[PDB]
C-alpha cells in the first residue's frame, strides 16, 4: 500500500499476491500506465488495480476508468478499495458493471492445463482470414483471392433480370405498385429496390481485399442509398446491370472501420441508374493500407405516418435477395457476435420503407420516384412493429424530395434518411 | 428581478436530454456523457455533434468528460449565445408542440409582467420546457399560457426567484 509502478514484473512471476497502487493519484495517468504494463507481461496473466475510496476525487475518477477497461479486454480481475467497506448501492453497482472476482466454421483448439485461469481459447492468429471463407462462400461463386486493394476498382459479372425472379420478390416485399403488378398486355418495369437485389453480389465484396479487413461477425449494414440518372427511364426485366466502386480515403471510424460503396446500373451498354451502400465493422485500426447548393424548406409539411410490421421468418425473404450475412438465419452464428437477437437484414428492412413512401405520396408510381436513401441507425429485430414517417424536404428542379423516419417500439430511431420523388 | 443568464450549465443538459429521451431530473450532473447515453453507436455520435454546435468550443474528449466538467468549462467561453442548432430547436417547439398565438415575442413579454424576467431569463425558461415537453400538443391560446406559469416555479430552483 505504498508502491504503484512496482507491480509490472511481480504479478507476472506466477500469481498476484498483494499488488496495490498507493502512488498513482492521477485520473488519466493511472489508466495509461496500466495498459502498458499488461503488454510487457505474459499473455494470459491477471492484473487488478485497487481504487482509493478515501478521497472523493480519486473514487469518482477511478470508477469511470474501471468501467471502460472491463469492456475493452483488460486483465483486471480483483479490486479491493480501502477506507473500509462501501455503501449498500456503491458495492452492488460495481459487481454488475465490472466482472471481478471478490474484494476484502471451425471450433477446435489444443487444450493445455498450464495457464491458470482459462485452459485454451481462440487465438487471434489469422482470425480475419479464416473467418472470411464462410462469408465469401455464401455469395461469391469463385476462389478466395486477397490480392485486391482500396485504391483500385473491379467489376464482377452481369446477371440479366428475369420474369421468374421478379414475381417471387413482389410477394415477399409487399408492394402493389405499377412495377410489381401482374397484368397481361402491359410492359412492367422494375422497382427502385428490385435491381439492387441482383447487383448486391458485386457490392458485398468489400472485405475481399487483404487491406480492408476487420470483424466479420460485427460487419453489419450501415446505410444504403439509391439515385437515378438525369433523364433516364426505369429498367425492365431483360437488361443486366454492373457495379464498380471502391474507397478513396481511409474508411475508418472511432470505434472500428467503415465502408464506402456506390453501385451503378447499366441498360444495354449505357447507364441506367446508381446506388449506394455502407457497412460498419468494429475493431481498432488506424492504418490506411462548390458552395451551398442544397434545397431547403419553409415549414414542416408532413405526408403520412402509418405503421408497418417486420417479417417473423426471414428464410424466404433472404433467399430471393442473396444476402451474404449468415448470422441472421440460424441461432448458432448469432451467439458469437453478441447481438440482441436475430435482427433483419440491412437491405431487406430498408426496402419496405422505400416502397411504402411512393404509395402514400405518388399513389404507388415508380415514374416519379428517382432517388431512395435510407440510413439504418440501429438494428430492427424480427416480428416487431415499425412506425414509419414522412416529411417534405426540398425541391430539385420540379422533383420535391420526401424524408423518412422509421422508429422502433420504444420510440427509438433505428432507421432514417430521405428519398427523392416527383 | 435578478434574471438568470443563459449559462452553459443548464443549456447543455437540456439539449442532451431532448436527443436521448430524458428530463432534467434524470440527467444528473455527476454522470458522464458516455455513461448516460446507454452505449449505442448512433446515440454517441449525435450527442457529440449537438454539444459542439450549441457551445462552439470543441474539446478533446467530449464523451469521456463528465456532465459537471464539460458544462463548467464551456461557460467561460460562451457569453449567452443563441447557437446555430439550439435556435432552430426552440423555434420549432413553439409551432409544433404549441398552438398559433404564442411565439417567441409573446413568451418573453409574459415573464416580465408575471414574474419579472427580461431577455436573459426568457431563454432559460423556454429551454427547460422543450426538453420535458409532453406528447400532447396545444391547440389554443389558453393551453400555451398555462405552461408559462408552471415553468416559472419548476425552474426556479436553478435560478433562485419567486413568483
Amino acid at each position: 500500500t505504498v508502491s504503484p509502478d512496482f507491480v509490472a514484473a511481480t504479478t507476472n512471476a506466477g500469481y498476484t499476491i498483494e499488488l496495490a497502487g498507493g502512488g498513482y493519484f492521477s485520473a488519466a495517468g493511472m489508466t495509461a500506465a496500466i495498459d502498458s504494463v499488461v503488454s510487457q507481461i505474459e499473455k494470459g496473466s491477471t492484473f487488478g488495480i485497487n481504487l482509493i475510496y478515501v478521497n472523493p476525487f480519486m473514487l469518482q475518477w477511478g470508477i469511470p476508468l474501471i468501467k471502460e477497461l472491463r469492456s475493452k479486454g483488460y486483465p483486471i480481475q480483483f479490486l479491493t478499495i480501502g477506507a473500509g467497506v462501501p455503501s449498500l448501492e456503491v458495492a452492488s453497482e460495481y459487481i454488475e458493471t465490472l466482472g471481478l472476482k471478490y474484494l476484502g466454421l471451425p471450433l477446435l483448439y489444443n487444450f493445455n492445463p498450464d495457464n491458470g485461469f482459462a485452459p485454451i481459447s481462440e487465438v487471434m492468429e489469422d482470425r480475419n482470414q479464416r473467418i472470411k471463407e464462410m462469408y465469401w462462400k455464401l455469395w461469391i461463386d469463385e476462389p478466395f483471392n486477397l490480392d485486391f486493394d482500396p485504391r483500385d476498382v473491379i467489376k464482377g459479372k452481369d446477371f440479366e433480370i428475369t420474369a421468374k425472379e421478379v414475381y417471387d420478390f413482389t410477394h415477399a416485399v409487399g408492394n402493389n405498385c405499377e412495377d410489381f403488378v401482374s397484368r397481361p398486355d402491359r410492359t412492367m418495369l422494375a422497382p427502385m429496390d428490385f435491381a439492387i437485389v441482383v447487383g448486391w453480389r458485386a457490392i458485398i465484396k468489400a472485405i475481399f481485399p487483404n487491406t480492408v479487413d476487420g470483424d466479420l461477425l460485427k460487419l453489419v449494414h450501415l446505410s444504403n442509398g439509391y439515385k437515378m440518372i438525369p433523364g433516364a427511364k426505369p429498367l425492365q426485366v431483360g437488361d443486366v446491370v454492373s457495379t464498380t466502386a471502391v474507397i478513396e480515403s481511409v474508411v475508418n471510424q472511432p470505434t472500428g472501420k467503415i465502408v464506402d460503396v456506390v453501385g451503378t446500373l447499366s441498360r444495354n451498354g449505357k447507364p441506367v441508374m446508381e446506388v449506394t451502400s455502407s457497412f460498419f465493422y468494429r475493431g481498432n485500426y488506424t492504418d490506411f493500407e462548390t458552395l451551398e447548393q442544397k434545397v431547403n424548406l419553409e415549414n414542416p409539411i408532413p405526408i403520412a405516418v402509418l405503421d408497418s410490421y417486420t417479417p417473423s421468418t426471414n428464410e424466404p425473404y433472404a433467399r430471393v435477395s442473396g444476402d451474404l450475412n449468415p448470422i441472421h438465419v440460424s441461432r448458432h452464428f448469432a451467439s458469437y457476435a453478441n447481438l440482441p437477437g436475430t435482427i433483419t437484414h440491412g437491405m431487406f428492412s430498408s426496402a419496405s420503407v422505400r416502397a411504402l413512401i411512393e404509395n402514400w405520396a405518388a399513389d404507388s408510381v415508380s415514374s416519379r420516384v428517382r432517388g431512395y436513401t435510407c440510413q439504418f441507425v440501429d438494428m430492427v429485430l424480427p416480428n416487431t412493429a415499425l412506425k414509419t414517417s414522412i416529411q417534405h424536404v426540398g425541391m430539385i428542379n420540379g422533383r420535391k424530395l420526401i424524408k423518412f423516419e422509421t422508429r422502433n417500439e420504444d420510440d427509438v430511431v433505428v432507421l432514417t434518411g430521405e428519398a427523392e420523388i416527383e | 428581478i435578478a434574471d438568470e443568464p443563459v449559462k452553459a450549465s443548464l443549456l447543455l443538459h437540456v439539449l442532451v436530454a431532448h436527443k436521448l429521451k430524458k428530463s432534467l431530473d434524470s440527467i444528473p450532473m455527476s454522470k458522464t456523457i458516455k455513461d448516460l447515453v446507454g452505449g449505442k453507436s448512433t446515440v454517441q455520435n449525435e450527442i457529440l455533434g449537438d454539444l459542439g454546435k450549441e457551445f462552439g468550443t470543441t474539446p478533446e474528449k467530449p464523451e469521456e468528460t463528465p456532465l459537471e466538467e464539460l458544462a463548467e468549462t464551456f461557460q467561460d467561453t460562451f457569453s449567452g449565445a443563441l447557437g446555430k442548432q439550439s435556435s432552430s430547436l426552440l423555434s420549432r417547439l413553439i409551432s409544433s408542440k404549441m398552438p398559433g398565438g404564442f411565439t417567441i415575442t409573446v413568451a418573453r413579454k409574459y415573464l416580465q409582467t408575471r414574474w419579472g424576467l427580461p431577455s436573459g431569463r426568457q431563454d432559460g425558461v423556454l429551454l427547460v420546457a422543450l426538453s420535458n415537453e409532453p406528447a400532447a400538443r396545444l391547440g389554443s391560446e389558453a393551453d400555451a399560457k398555462a405552461f408559462l406559469d408552471s415553468m416559472a416555479q419548476k425552474y426556479a430552483s436553478i435560478v433562485g426567484v419567486d413568483l
